RNA sequence: AUUCAUAAUAACUUUUCGAAUCGCAUGGCCUUGUGCUGGCGAUGGUUCAUUCAAAUUUCUGCCCUAUCAACUUUCGAUGGUAGGAUAGUGGCCUACCAUGGUUUCAACGGGUAACGGGGAAUAAGGGUUCGAUUCCGGAGAGGGAGCCUGAGAAACGGCUACCA
RNA sequence: AUCUGGUUGAUCCUGCCAGUAGUCAUAUGCUUGUCUCAAAGAUUAAGCCAUGCAUGUCUAAGUAUAAGCAAUUUAUACAGUGAAACUGCGAAUGGCUCAUUAAAUCAGUUAUCGUUUAUUUGAUAGUUCCUUUACUACAUGGUAUAACUGUGGUAAUUCUAGA
């Protein structure tokens, strides 16, 4: 076409959003923003649909117009704001903190967080550089540029972020046998420990993961981002902790969670 | 499709409604408690023109209106409905024939059927269902409807051609009907279109001898035409010889 | 109808093209132009109006002209430009200067005025203030930064030719 | 603009038409269930086949591999929910010898006719789609309801229906009031 | 011998609307299904708010009969009810009033013929008034 | 993986940006000048990054026809150098050089009552046949061509011309 | 995972014609009570179009002397509301159709160390009158304009001229 599009069909909308399909025949694009379209969740899907606290949409303009809704720290008044993963969302009228992070099942989960880890989030490192006047800086995921890092972090580690200062409190390096949960592709909603990276050039890298029941899988370096230790997490993780089971497993799991 | 639209257009400019145009609708009621003069009342009343309506109902039988809605010149004729063969003579020479259908009162067998029947046989060109007494039953639609679906399956197995008996008392539906006797092209009856026919507007008449005379006639000539040597037939008069 | 237009050096009409900032047109759509008829420069019989203007008043005088005299509708609004229509040094407030209409109504007469622009106020002082203020103290916490980060640099580079120092000491050892 | 509402077909007429025997086994399968349309037979006859085919499809694969045990144990006690396979033939082998009767066996209509509730089959369609019976607190008024296992000791009449309580319909109160007022005159 | 019970499910406590809604079931035997107004009423003596503060809608009577669905809020003010819910349930409340403008239609008309207008008009008047009477 | 990021020298420039803007609160501190200070947020603004894009782009894949066997290059066909143009690579164009490039593994031409795909119908399987049409991509706005505005249009519920 | 009738005096074949079933595929005939649901000028003429509508937009927060509305309770700069118009943004999305188009489009997959990018988000800015503390608005220069007042033109337009 000419210029950028402005509509979202409703079948052509990323499927991890759970939108019904007769509910309309649009489907909320995301605003541009600090996460990619495809992968982040627009502040009306995670307010009317996941938290039910919005029936309409005019509802959910409703709530975002009396600066309730907080997204790292700040109020954000755009119903399509894509507020993507790992980023820190309050409700104060609630007094309720939430995390998007990855469920299981590849989808953004509803996730309650105390005050003391809600202040701070991390951030993968998608690349240092030496900008103007010779000041080096880190550009990480969520979009944030952050100046005069300490020289031992390059690319793909993983940042902690000082909500409030927006400085960098510590970070991680990216080594063999590490915690990790994985974000993008398949094996998205997984976590685990990084057996060894392969490293193909002009290519892309791949890594080898084995979770805490000690089984197996390969995901591209683009998806692998970096949480902490060794059973060491940075931050919470969901129930499920990256542990993804087959259908028999969860088969059975359900119909023996039932004794009325 | 270039020579197509070409024929066409020449096909339908016998109704450029604006000067030469003559485009004869018969008002037929099948019913004897109905009024046609109501009938155009309503289709003239839907034309927002209140000045030939009223222009009418102090003597006529014959009008020649012209819509400007559609630029169109429509000729109106009712029928001495006391007179059976009077209506086919006014219905045998139209380009339209409306039939007015009652909400109340069915058709008779012996008469309006007959109507019908006989119109059908002698040949008709374009035909339409109309209905005026709609309003006389229920004042709700749903029963209303039905009466109109009733008439439009009586009418069905008359006239197979149309499916739709258009109510007047709608300002669509009439808005519509007029629409149509405006704009779309009258089919053709063979036998009256191959060797023409005028409606008389004016006649005069001219003593040339003490026993005989002219008949002046002013009318437009609708089908092949006359020539000045070939006979004239007049009905309930005979044939007679042009001068 | 067609109005004459300045440049056009004919005695007739000639379609022209225009365009934003010219005569006989207004574009009804950003960066619209269009194809119009307009007529010459250069006065001729056909005219049904010619637009006259006085320069010299005559000896005579004209009665619907002359005779008759229109107020100016508004007065200034920026503060400059009543200084400038009643003349006053830089030092006199503008606020008591400023023209006043008495409308009327009811029982009641009501009297509106301009709201004067540019106008130096407290508030505008502040604004001011706020901007040389903002712009130092982050001009200085800036330097801070670098000064915390080239101190953190230089202490590394030492610990380094420690460390090195170290290997070198296990090297020769 | 809309999702396209997806929809199927149900049934499936059969490759020969006029075969005397099918004709027959037909009409008397329709005669001990009472049903109106050889339609009803056929809607059966092609779930069956759903059935059959998936059956097969799993039969082919090697036993304890993942797939062929899901949805070998899903269809299997699927297939027992609605009591068409019996508790002991609870092996894929068996749903394949299913016949058709299993499941003309289970409908409401006959359920019905077979807790006695009717006189006849018959009685039992008429009584169903009169809103009459009841499957606990739902009434329930289609003929092919496919009563589960733990929805059989449920099946009643309706409280809205005379005969499960209430008051008697318009016919009964229609000849109570004709035989009181032509008492009172 | 009708008994109508009125349960409220799936409750949740809303401070960023400042109102708790809730399904709404209802048991009405021999009840040809009840009236919101009627509904209101009862659900406002249990929650402890104003006939006003409360709203109900989306009722669906269930096959067969003796029960129905629907939804239901409850603000913790008449106020907020007013200036959060919707208008046009505000006018099957009475609280507040429908506004009388012309059809779509109309309205559409007037802002079309409305286009062909460059600026105020009295202008347009006078000149037009001054060419008739010319 | 770079003549990368960045820094430095020398100059250059019809000198780009470096807040004359707005709404709310109105407080501190003194030499008492109505002096200097002082919260929150809106809009704007340069560069870098990000998001939304866009444009080009690599590999592999298209129905029928030999009663289409040679086709491409004056007029760009294939490549080199240099320039010009473009947001940018690039025969995209212009000069100047070469004499190449495709082809029975079916080029080129002709046909299509041909938009492409996700998909649909039907078959045990393998297939055969549909896909104008709800999602994606492309193209057009009576037919051609040209252009303003703008980040984005060769736009037609914008403009200009010719043809109908 | 099926076939049956037709060449002969009769027979077995090759072989087609005929029959049979599907189409969530069009048309048409005859017929038509109820629930849910749904497509619908694609096929031929990317043929032609009357009328009506489909694109406009203002917040505590760009510009109000409407000679508008509200008067009223502090406002003699303004201060409530606000047509009009200037500014800003949008009109490049959407919706439609399938005419063109056969390595073209498109699918999958790459690349930009080969580029532009309104917007969003995050960072980002002491240097910008003459001399060296003396001289020139920074408590803040300048100009047009619209709407409006009034004068006009023409059969006519979402035409506009002069002051
Ligand atoms: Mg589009
Ligand atoms: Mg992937
Ligand atoms: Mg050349
Ligand atoms: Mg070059
Ligand atoms: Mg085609
Ligand atoms: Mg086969
Ligand atoms: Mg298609
Ligand atoms: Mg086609
Ligand atoms: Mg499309
Ligand atoms: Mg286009
Ligand atoms: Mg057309
Ligand atoms: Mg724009
Ligand atoms: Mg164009
Ligand atoms: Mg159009
Ligand atoms: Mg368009
Ligand atoms: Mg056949
Ligand atoms: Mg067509
Ligand atoms: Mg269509
Ligand atoms: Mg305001
Ligand atoms: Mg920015
Ligand atoms: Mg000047």
């Amino acid at each position: 076409a000419r210029g950028p599009k402005k509509h979202l069909k409703r079948l052509a909308a990323p499927h991890h959003w759970l939108l019904d399909k007769l509910s309309g025949c649009y489907a909320p694009r995301p605003s541009a923003g600090p996460h990619k379209l495809r992968e982040s969740l627009p502040l009306i899907v995670f307010l009317r649909n996941r938290l039910k606290y919005a029936l309409n949409g005019r509802e959910v303009k409703a709530i975002l117009m009396q600066r309730h809704v907080k997204v790292d720290g700040k109020v954000r008044t755009d119903t399509t704001y894509p507020a993507g993963f790992m980023d820190v969302i309050t409700l104060d009228a609630t007094n309720e903190n939430f995390r998007l992070v990855y469920d299981v099942k590849g989808r953004f989960a509803v996730h309650r967080i105390t005050d003391e880890e809600a202040s701070y989030k991390l951030g993968k490192v998608k690349k240092v550089q030496l900008g103007k006047k010779g000041v080096p800086y880190v550009v990480t995921h969520d979009g944030r540029t952050i100046r005069y890092p300490d020289p031992n972090i390059k690319v793909n580690d993983t940042v902690k972020i000082d909500l409030a200062s927006g400085k960098i409190t510590d970070f991680i390096k990216f080594d063999a046998g590490k915690l990790v949960y994985v974000t993008g592709g398949r094996n998205l909603g997984r976590i685990g420990t990084i057996v060894h990276k392969e490293r193909h050039d002009g290519g892309f890298d791949l890594v080898h993961i084995k979770d805490s029941l000690d089984n197996t899988f390969v995901t591209r370096l683009n998806n692998v981002f970096v949480i902490g230790e060794q059973g060491k997490p940075y931050i919470s993780l969901p129930k499920g902790k990256g542990i993804k089971l087959s259908i028999a497993e969860e088969r059975d799991r359900r119909r023996a969670q039932q004794g009325l | 499709r270039a020579q197509r639209i070409l024929d066409s257009i020449e096909n339908r400019k016998l109704f450029e409604g604006k000067n030469g145009a003559a485009k004869i609708i018969t008002i037929v009621p099948l019913v004897n408690d109905l009024d046609p003069l109501d009938i155009l009342y309503k289709l003239l009343k839907c034309a927002d023109d209140e000045g030939i309506m009223v222009q009418e109902v102090d003597s006529k039988r014959i009008f020649n209106v012209h819509i400007k809605k559609f630029k169109s010149n429509l000729k109106i004729i009712i029928p001495d409905m006391t007179n059976f063969l009077n209506i086919l003579d006014c219905a045998k020479v139209a380009d339209f024939v409306v039939f007015g259908l009652s909400g109340v009162q069915e058709v008779d067998e012996e008469f309006g059927e007959q109507i019908i029947r006989a119109l059908e046989l002698q040949g008709i060109a374009s035909y339409i269902g109309v209905i005026s007494n709609l309003s006389a039953v229920h004042e709700k639609e749903k029963f209303q409807l039905d009466v109109k679906q009733s008439l439009e399956s009586y009418f069905k197995h008359f006239f197979p051609s149309e499916e739709r008996v258009y109510n007047l008392e709608k300002n669509s539906d009439a808005l519509n009907v007029l629409r149509t006797l405006c704009q779309r092209l009258p089919r053709s009856i063979n036998w009256r279109d191959n060797r023409g026919y005028v409606v008389a507007d004016f006649v005069d008449f001219v003593e040339t001898s003490p026993d005989s005379g002219d008949l002046v006639i002013e009318g437009t000539v609708r089908g092949i035409g006359f020539n000045a040597n070939r006979l004239v037939h007049i009905p309930d008069f005979g044939d007679f010889q042009l001068n | 109808g067609f109005p004459m237009k300045q440049g056009v050096l004919l005695p007739t009409r000639i379609k022209l093209l225009l365009t934003k900032n010219v005569s006989c047109y207004r574009p009804r759509r950003d960066g619209e132009r269009k194809r119009k008829s307009v007529r010459g420069a250069i006065v001729g019989p056909d005219l049904a109006v010619l637009a006259l203007v006085i320069v010299k008043k005559g000896e005579q005088e004209l009665e619907g002209l002359t005779d008759t005299t229109v107020p100016k509708r508004l007065g200034p609004k920026r503060a400059n430009n009543i200084r400038k229509f009643f003349g006053l040094s830089k030092e006199d407030d503008v606020r008591d200067f400023v023209i006043r209409r008495e409308v009327t109504k009811g029982e009641k007469t009501y009297t509106k005025a301009p709201k004067i622009q540019r106008l130096v106020t407290p508030q505008r002082l502040q604004r001011k203030r706020h901007q040389r203020a903002l712009k130092v103290r982050n001009a200085q916490a800036q330097r801070e930064a670098a000064a915390e980060y080239a101190q953190l640099l230089a202490k590394r580079l030492s610990e380094r030719k420690a460390e090195k120092a170290e290997i070198r000491k296990r090297r020769a050892s | 603009p809309r999702a396209p509402r997806t929809y199927s077909k149900t049934y499936s007429t059969p490759k020969r038409p006029y075969e005397s025997s099918r004709l027959d086994a037909e009409l008397k399968l329709a005669g001990e269930f009472g049903l109106k349309n050889k339609k009803e037979i056929y809607r059966i006859s092609f779930q069956l086949s759903k059935i059959r085919r998936a059956a097969r499809d799993l039969l082919t694969r090697d036993e304890k591999d993942p797939k062929r045990l899901f949805e070998g144990n899903a269809l299997i006690r699927r297939l027992v929910r609605v009591g068409v396979l019996s508790e002991d033939k609870k092996k894929l082998d068996y749903v394949l010898a299913l016949k058709v009767e299993d499941f003309l066996e289970r409908r409401l209509q006959t359920q019905v006719y077979k807790l006695g509730l009717a006189k006849s089959v018959h009685h039992a369609r008429v009584l169903i789609t009169q809103r009459h019976i009841a499957v606990g607190k739902q009434i329930v008024n289609i003929p092919s309801f496919m009563v589960r296992l733990d929805s059989e000791k449920h099946i009643d009449f309706a409280p809205t229906s005379p005969f499960g309580g209430a008051r008697p319909g318009r016919v009964a109160r229609r000849n109570a009031a004709r035989k009181a007022e032509a008492s009172g005159e | 011998s009708d008994a109508v019970t009125i349960r409220t499910r799936k409750v949740i406590s809303n401070p960023l609307l400042a109102r708790k809604q809730f399904v709404v079931d209802v048991l009405h035997p021999n009840r040809a299904n009840v009236s919101k107004d009627e509904l209101r009423e009862k659900l406002a003596e249990v929650y402890k708010a104003e006939k006003d503060a409360v709203s109900v809608f989306g009722f669906r009577t269930q096959f067969g009969g003796g029960k129905s669905v629907g939804f239901g809020l409850v603000y913790n003010s008449v106020a907020e009810a007013k200036k959060f819910e919707p208008t046009y349930r505000l006018v099957r409340y009475g609280l507040a009033e429908k506004v009388e403008k012309a059809s779509r239609q109309q309205r559409k008309q007037k802002k079309n013929r409305d286009k062909k207008i460059f600026g105020t008009g009295k202008r347009l008047a006078k000149k037009v008034a001054r060419r008739n009477a010319d």
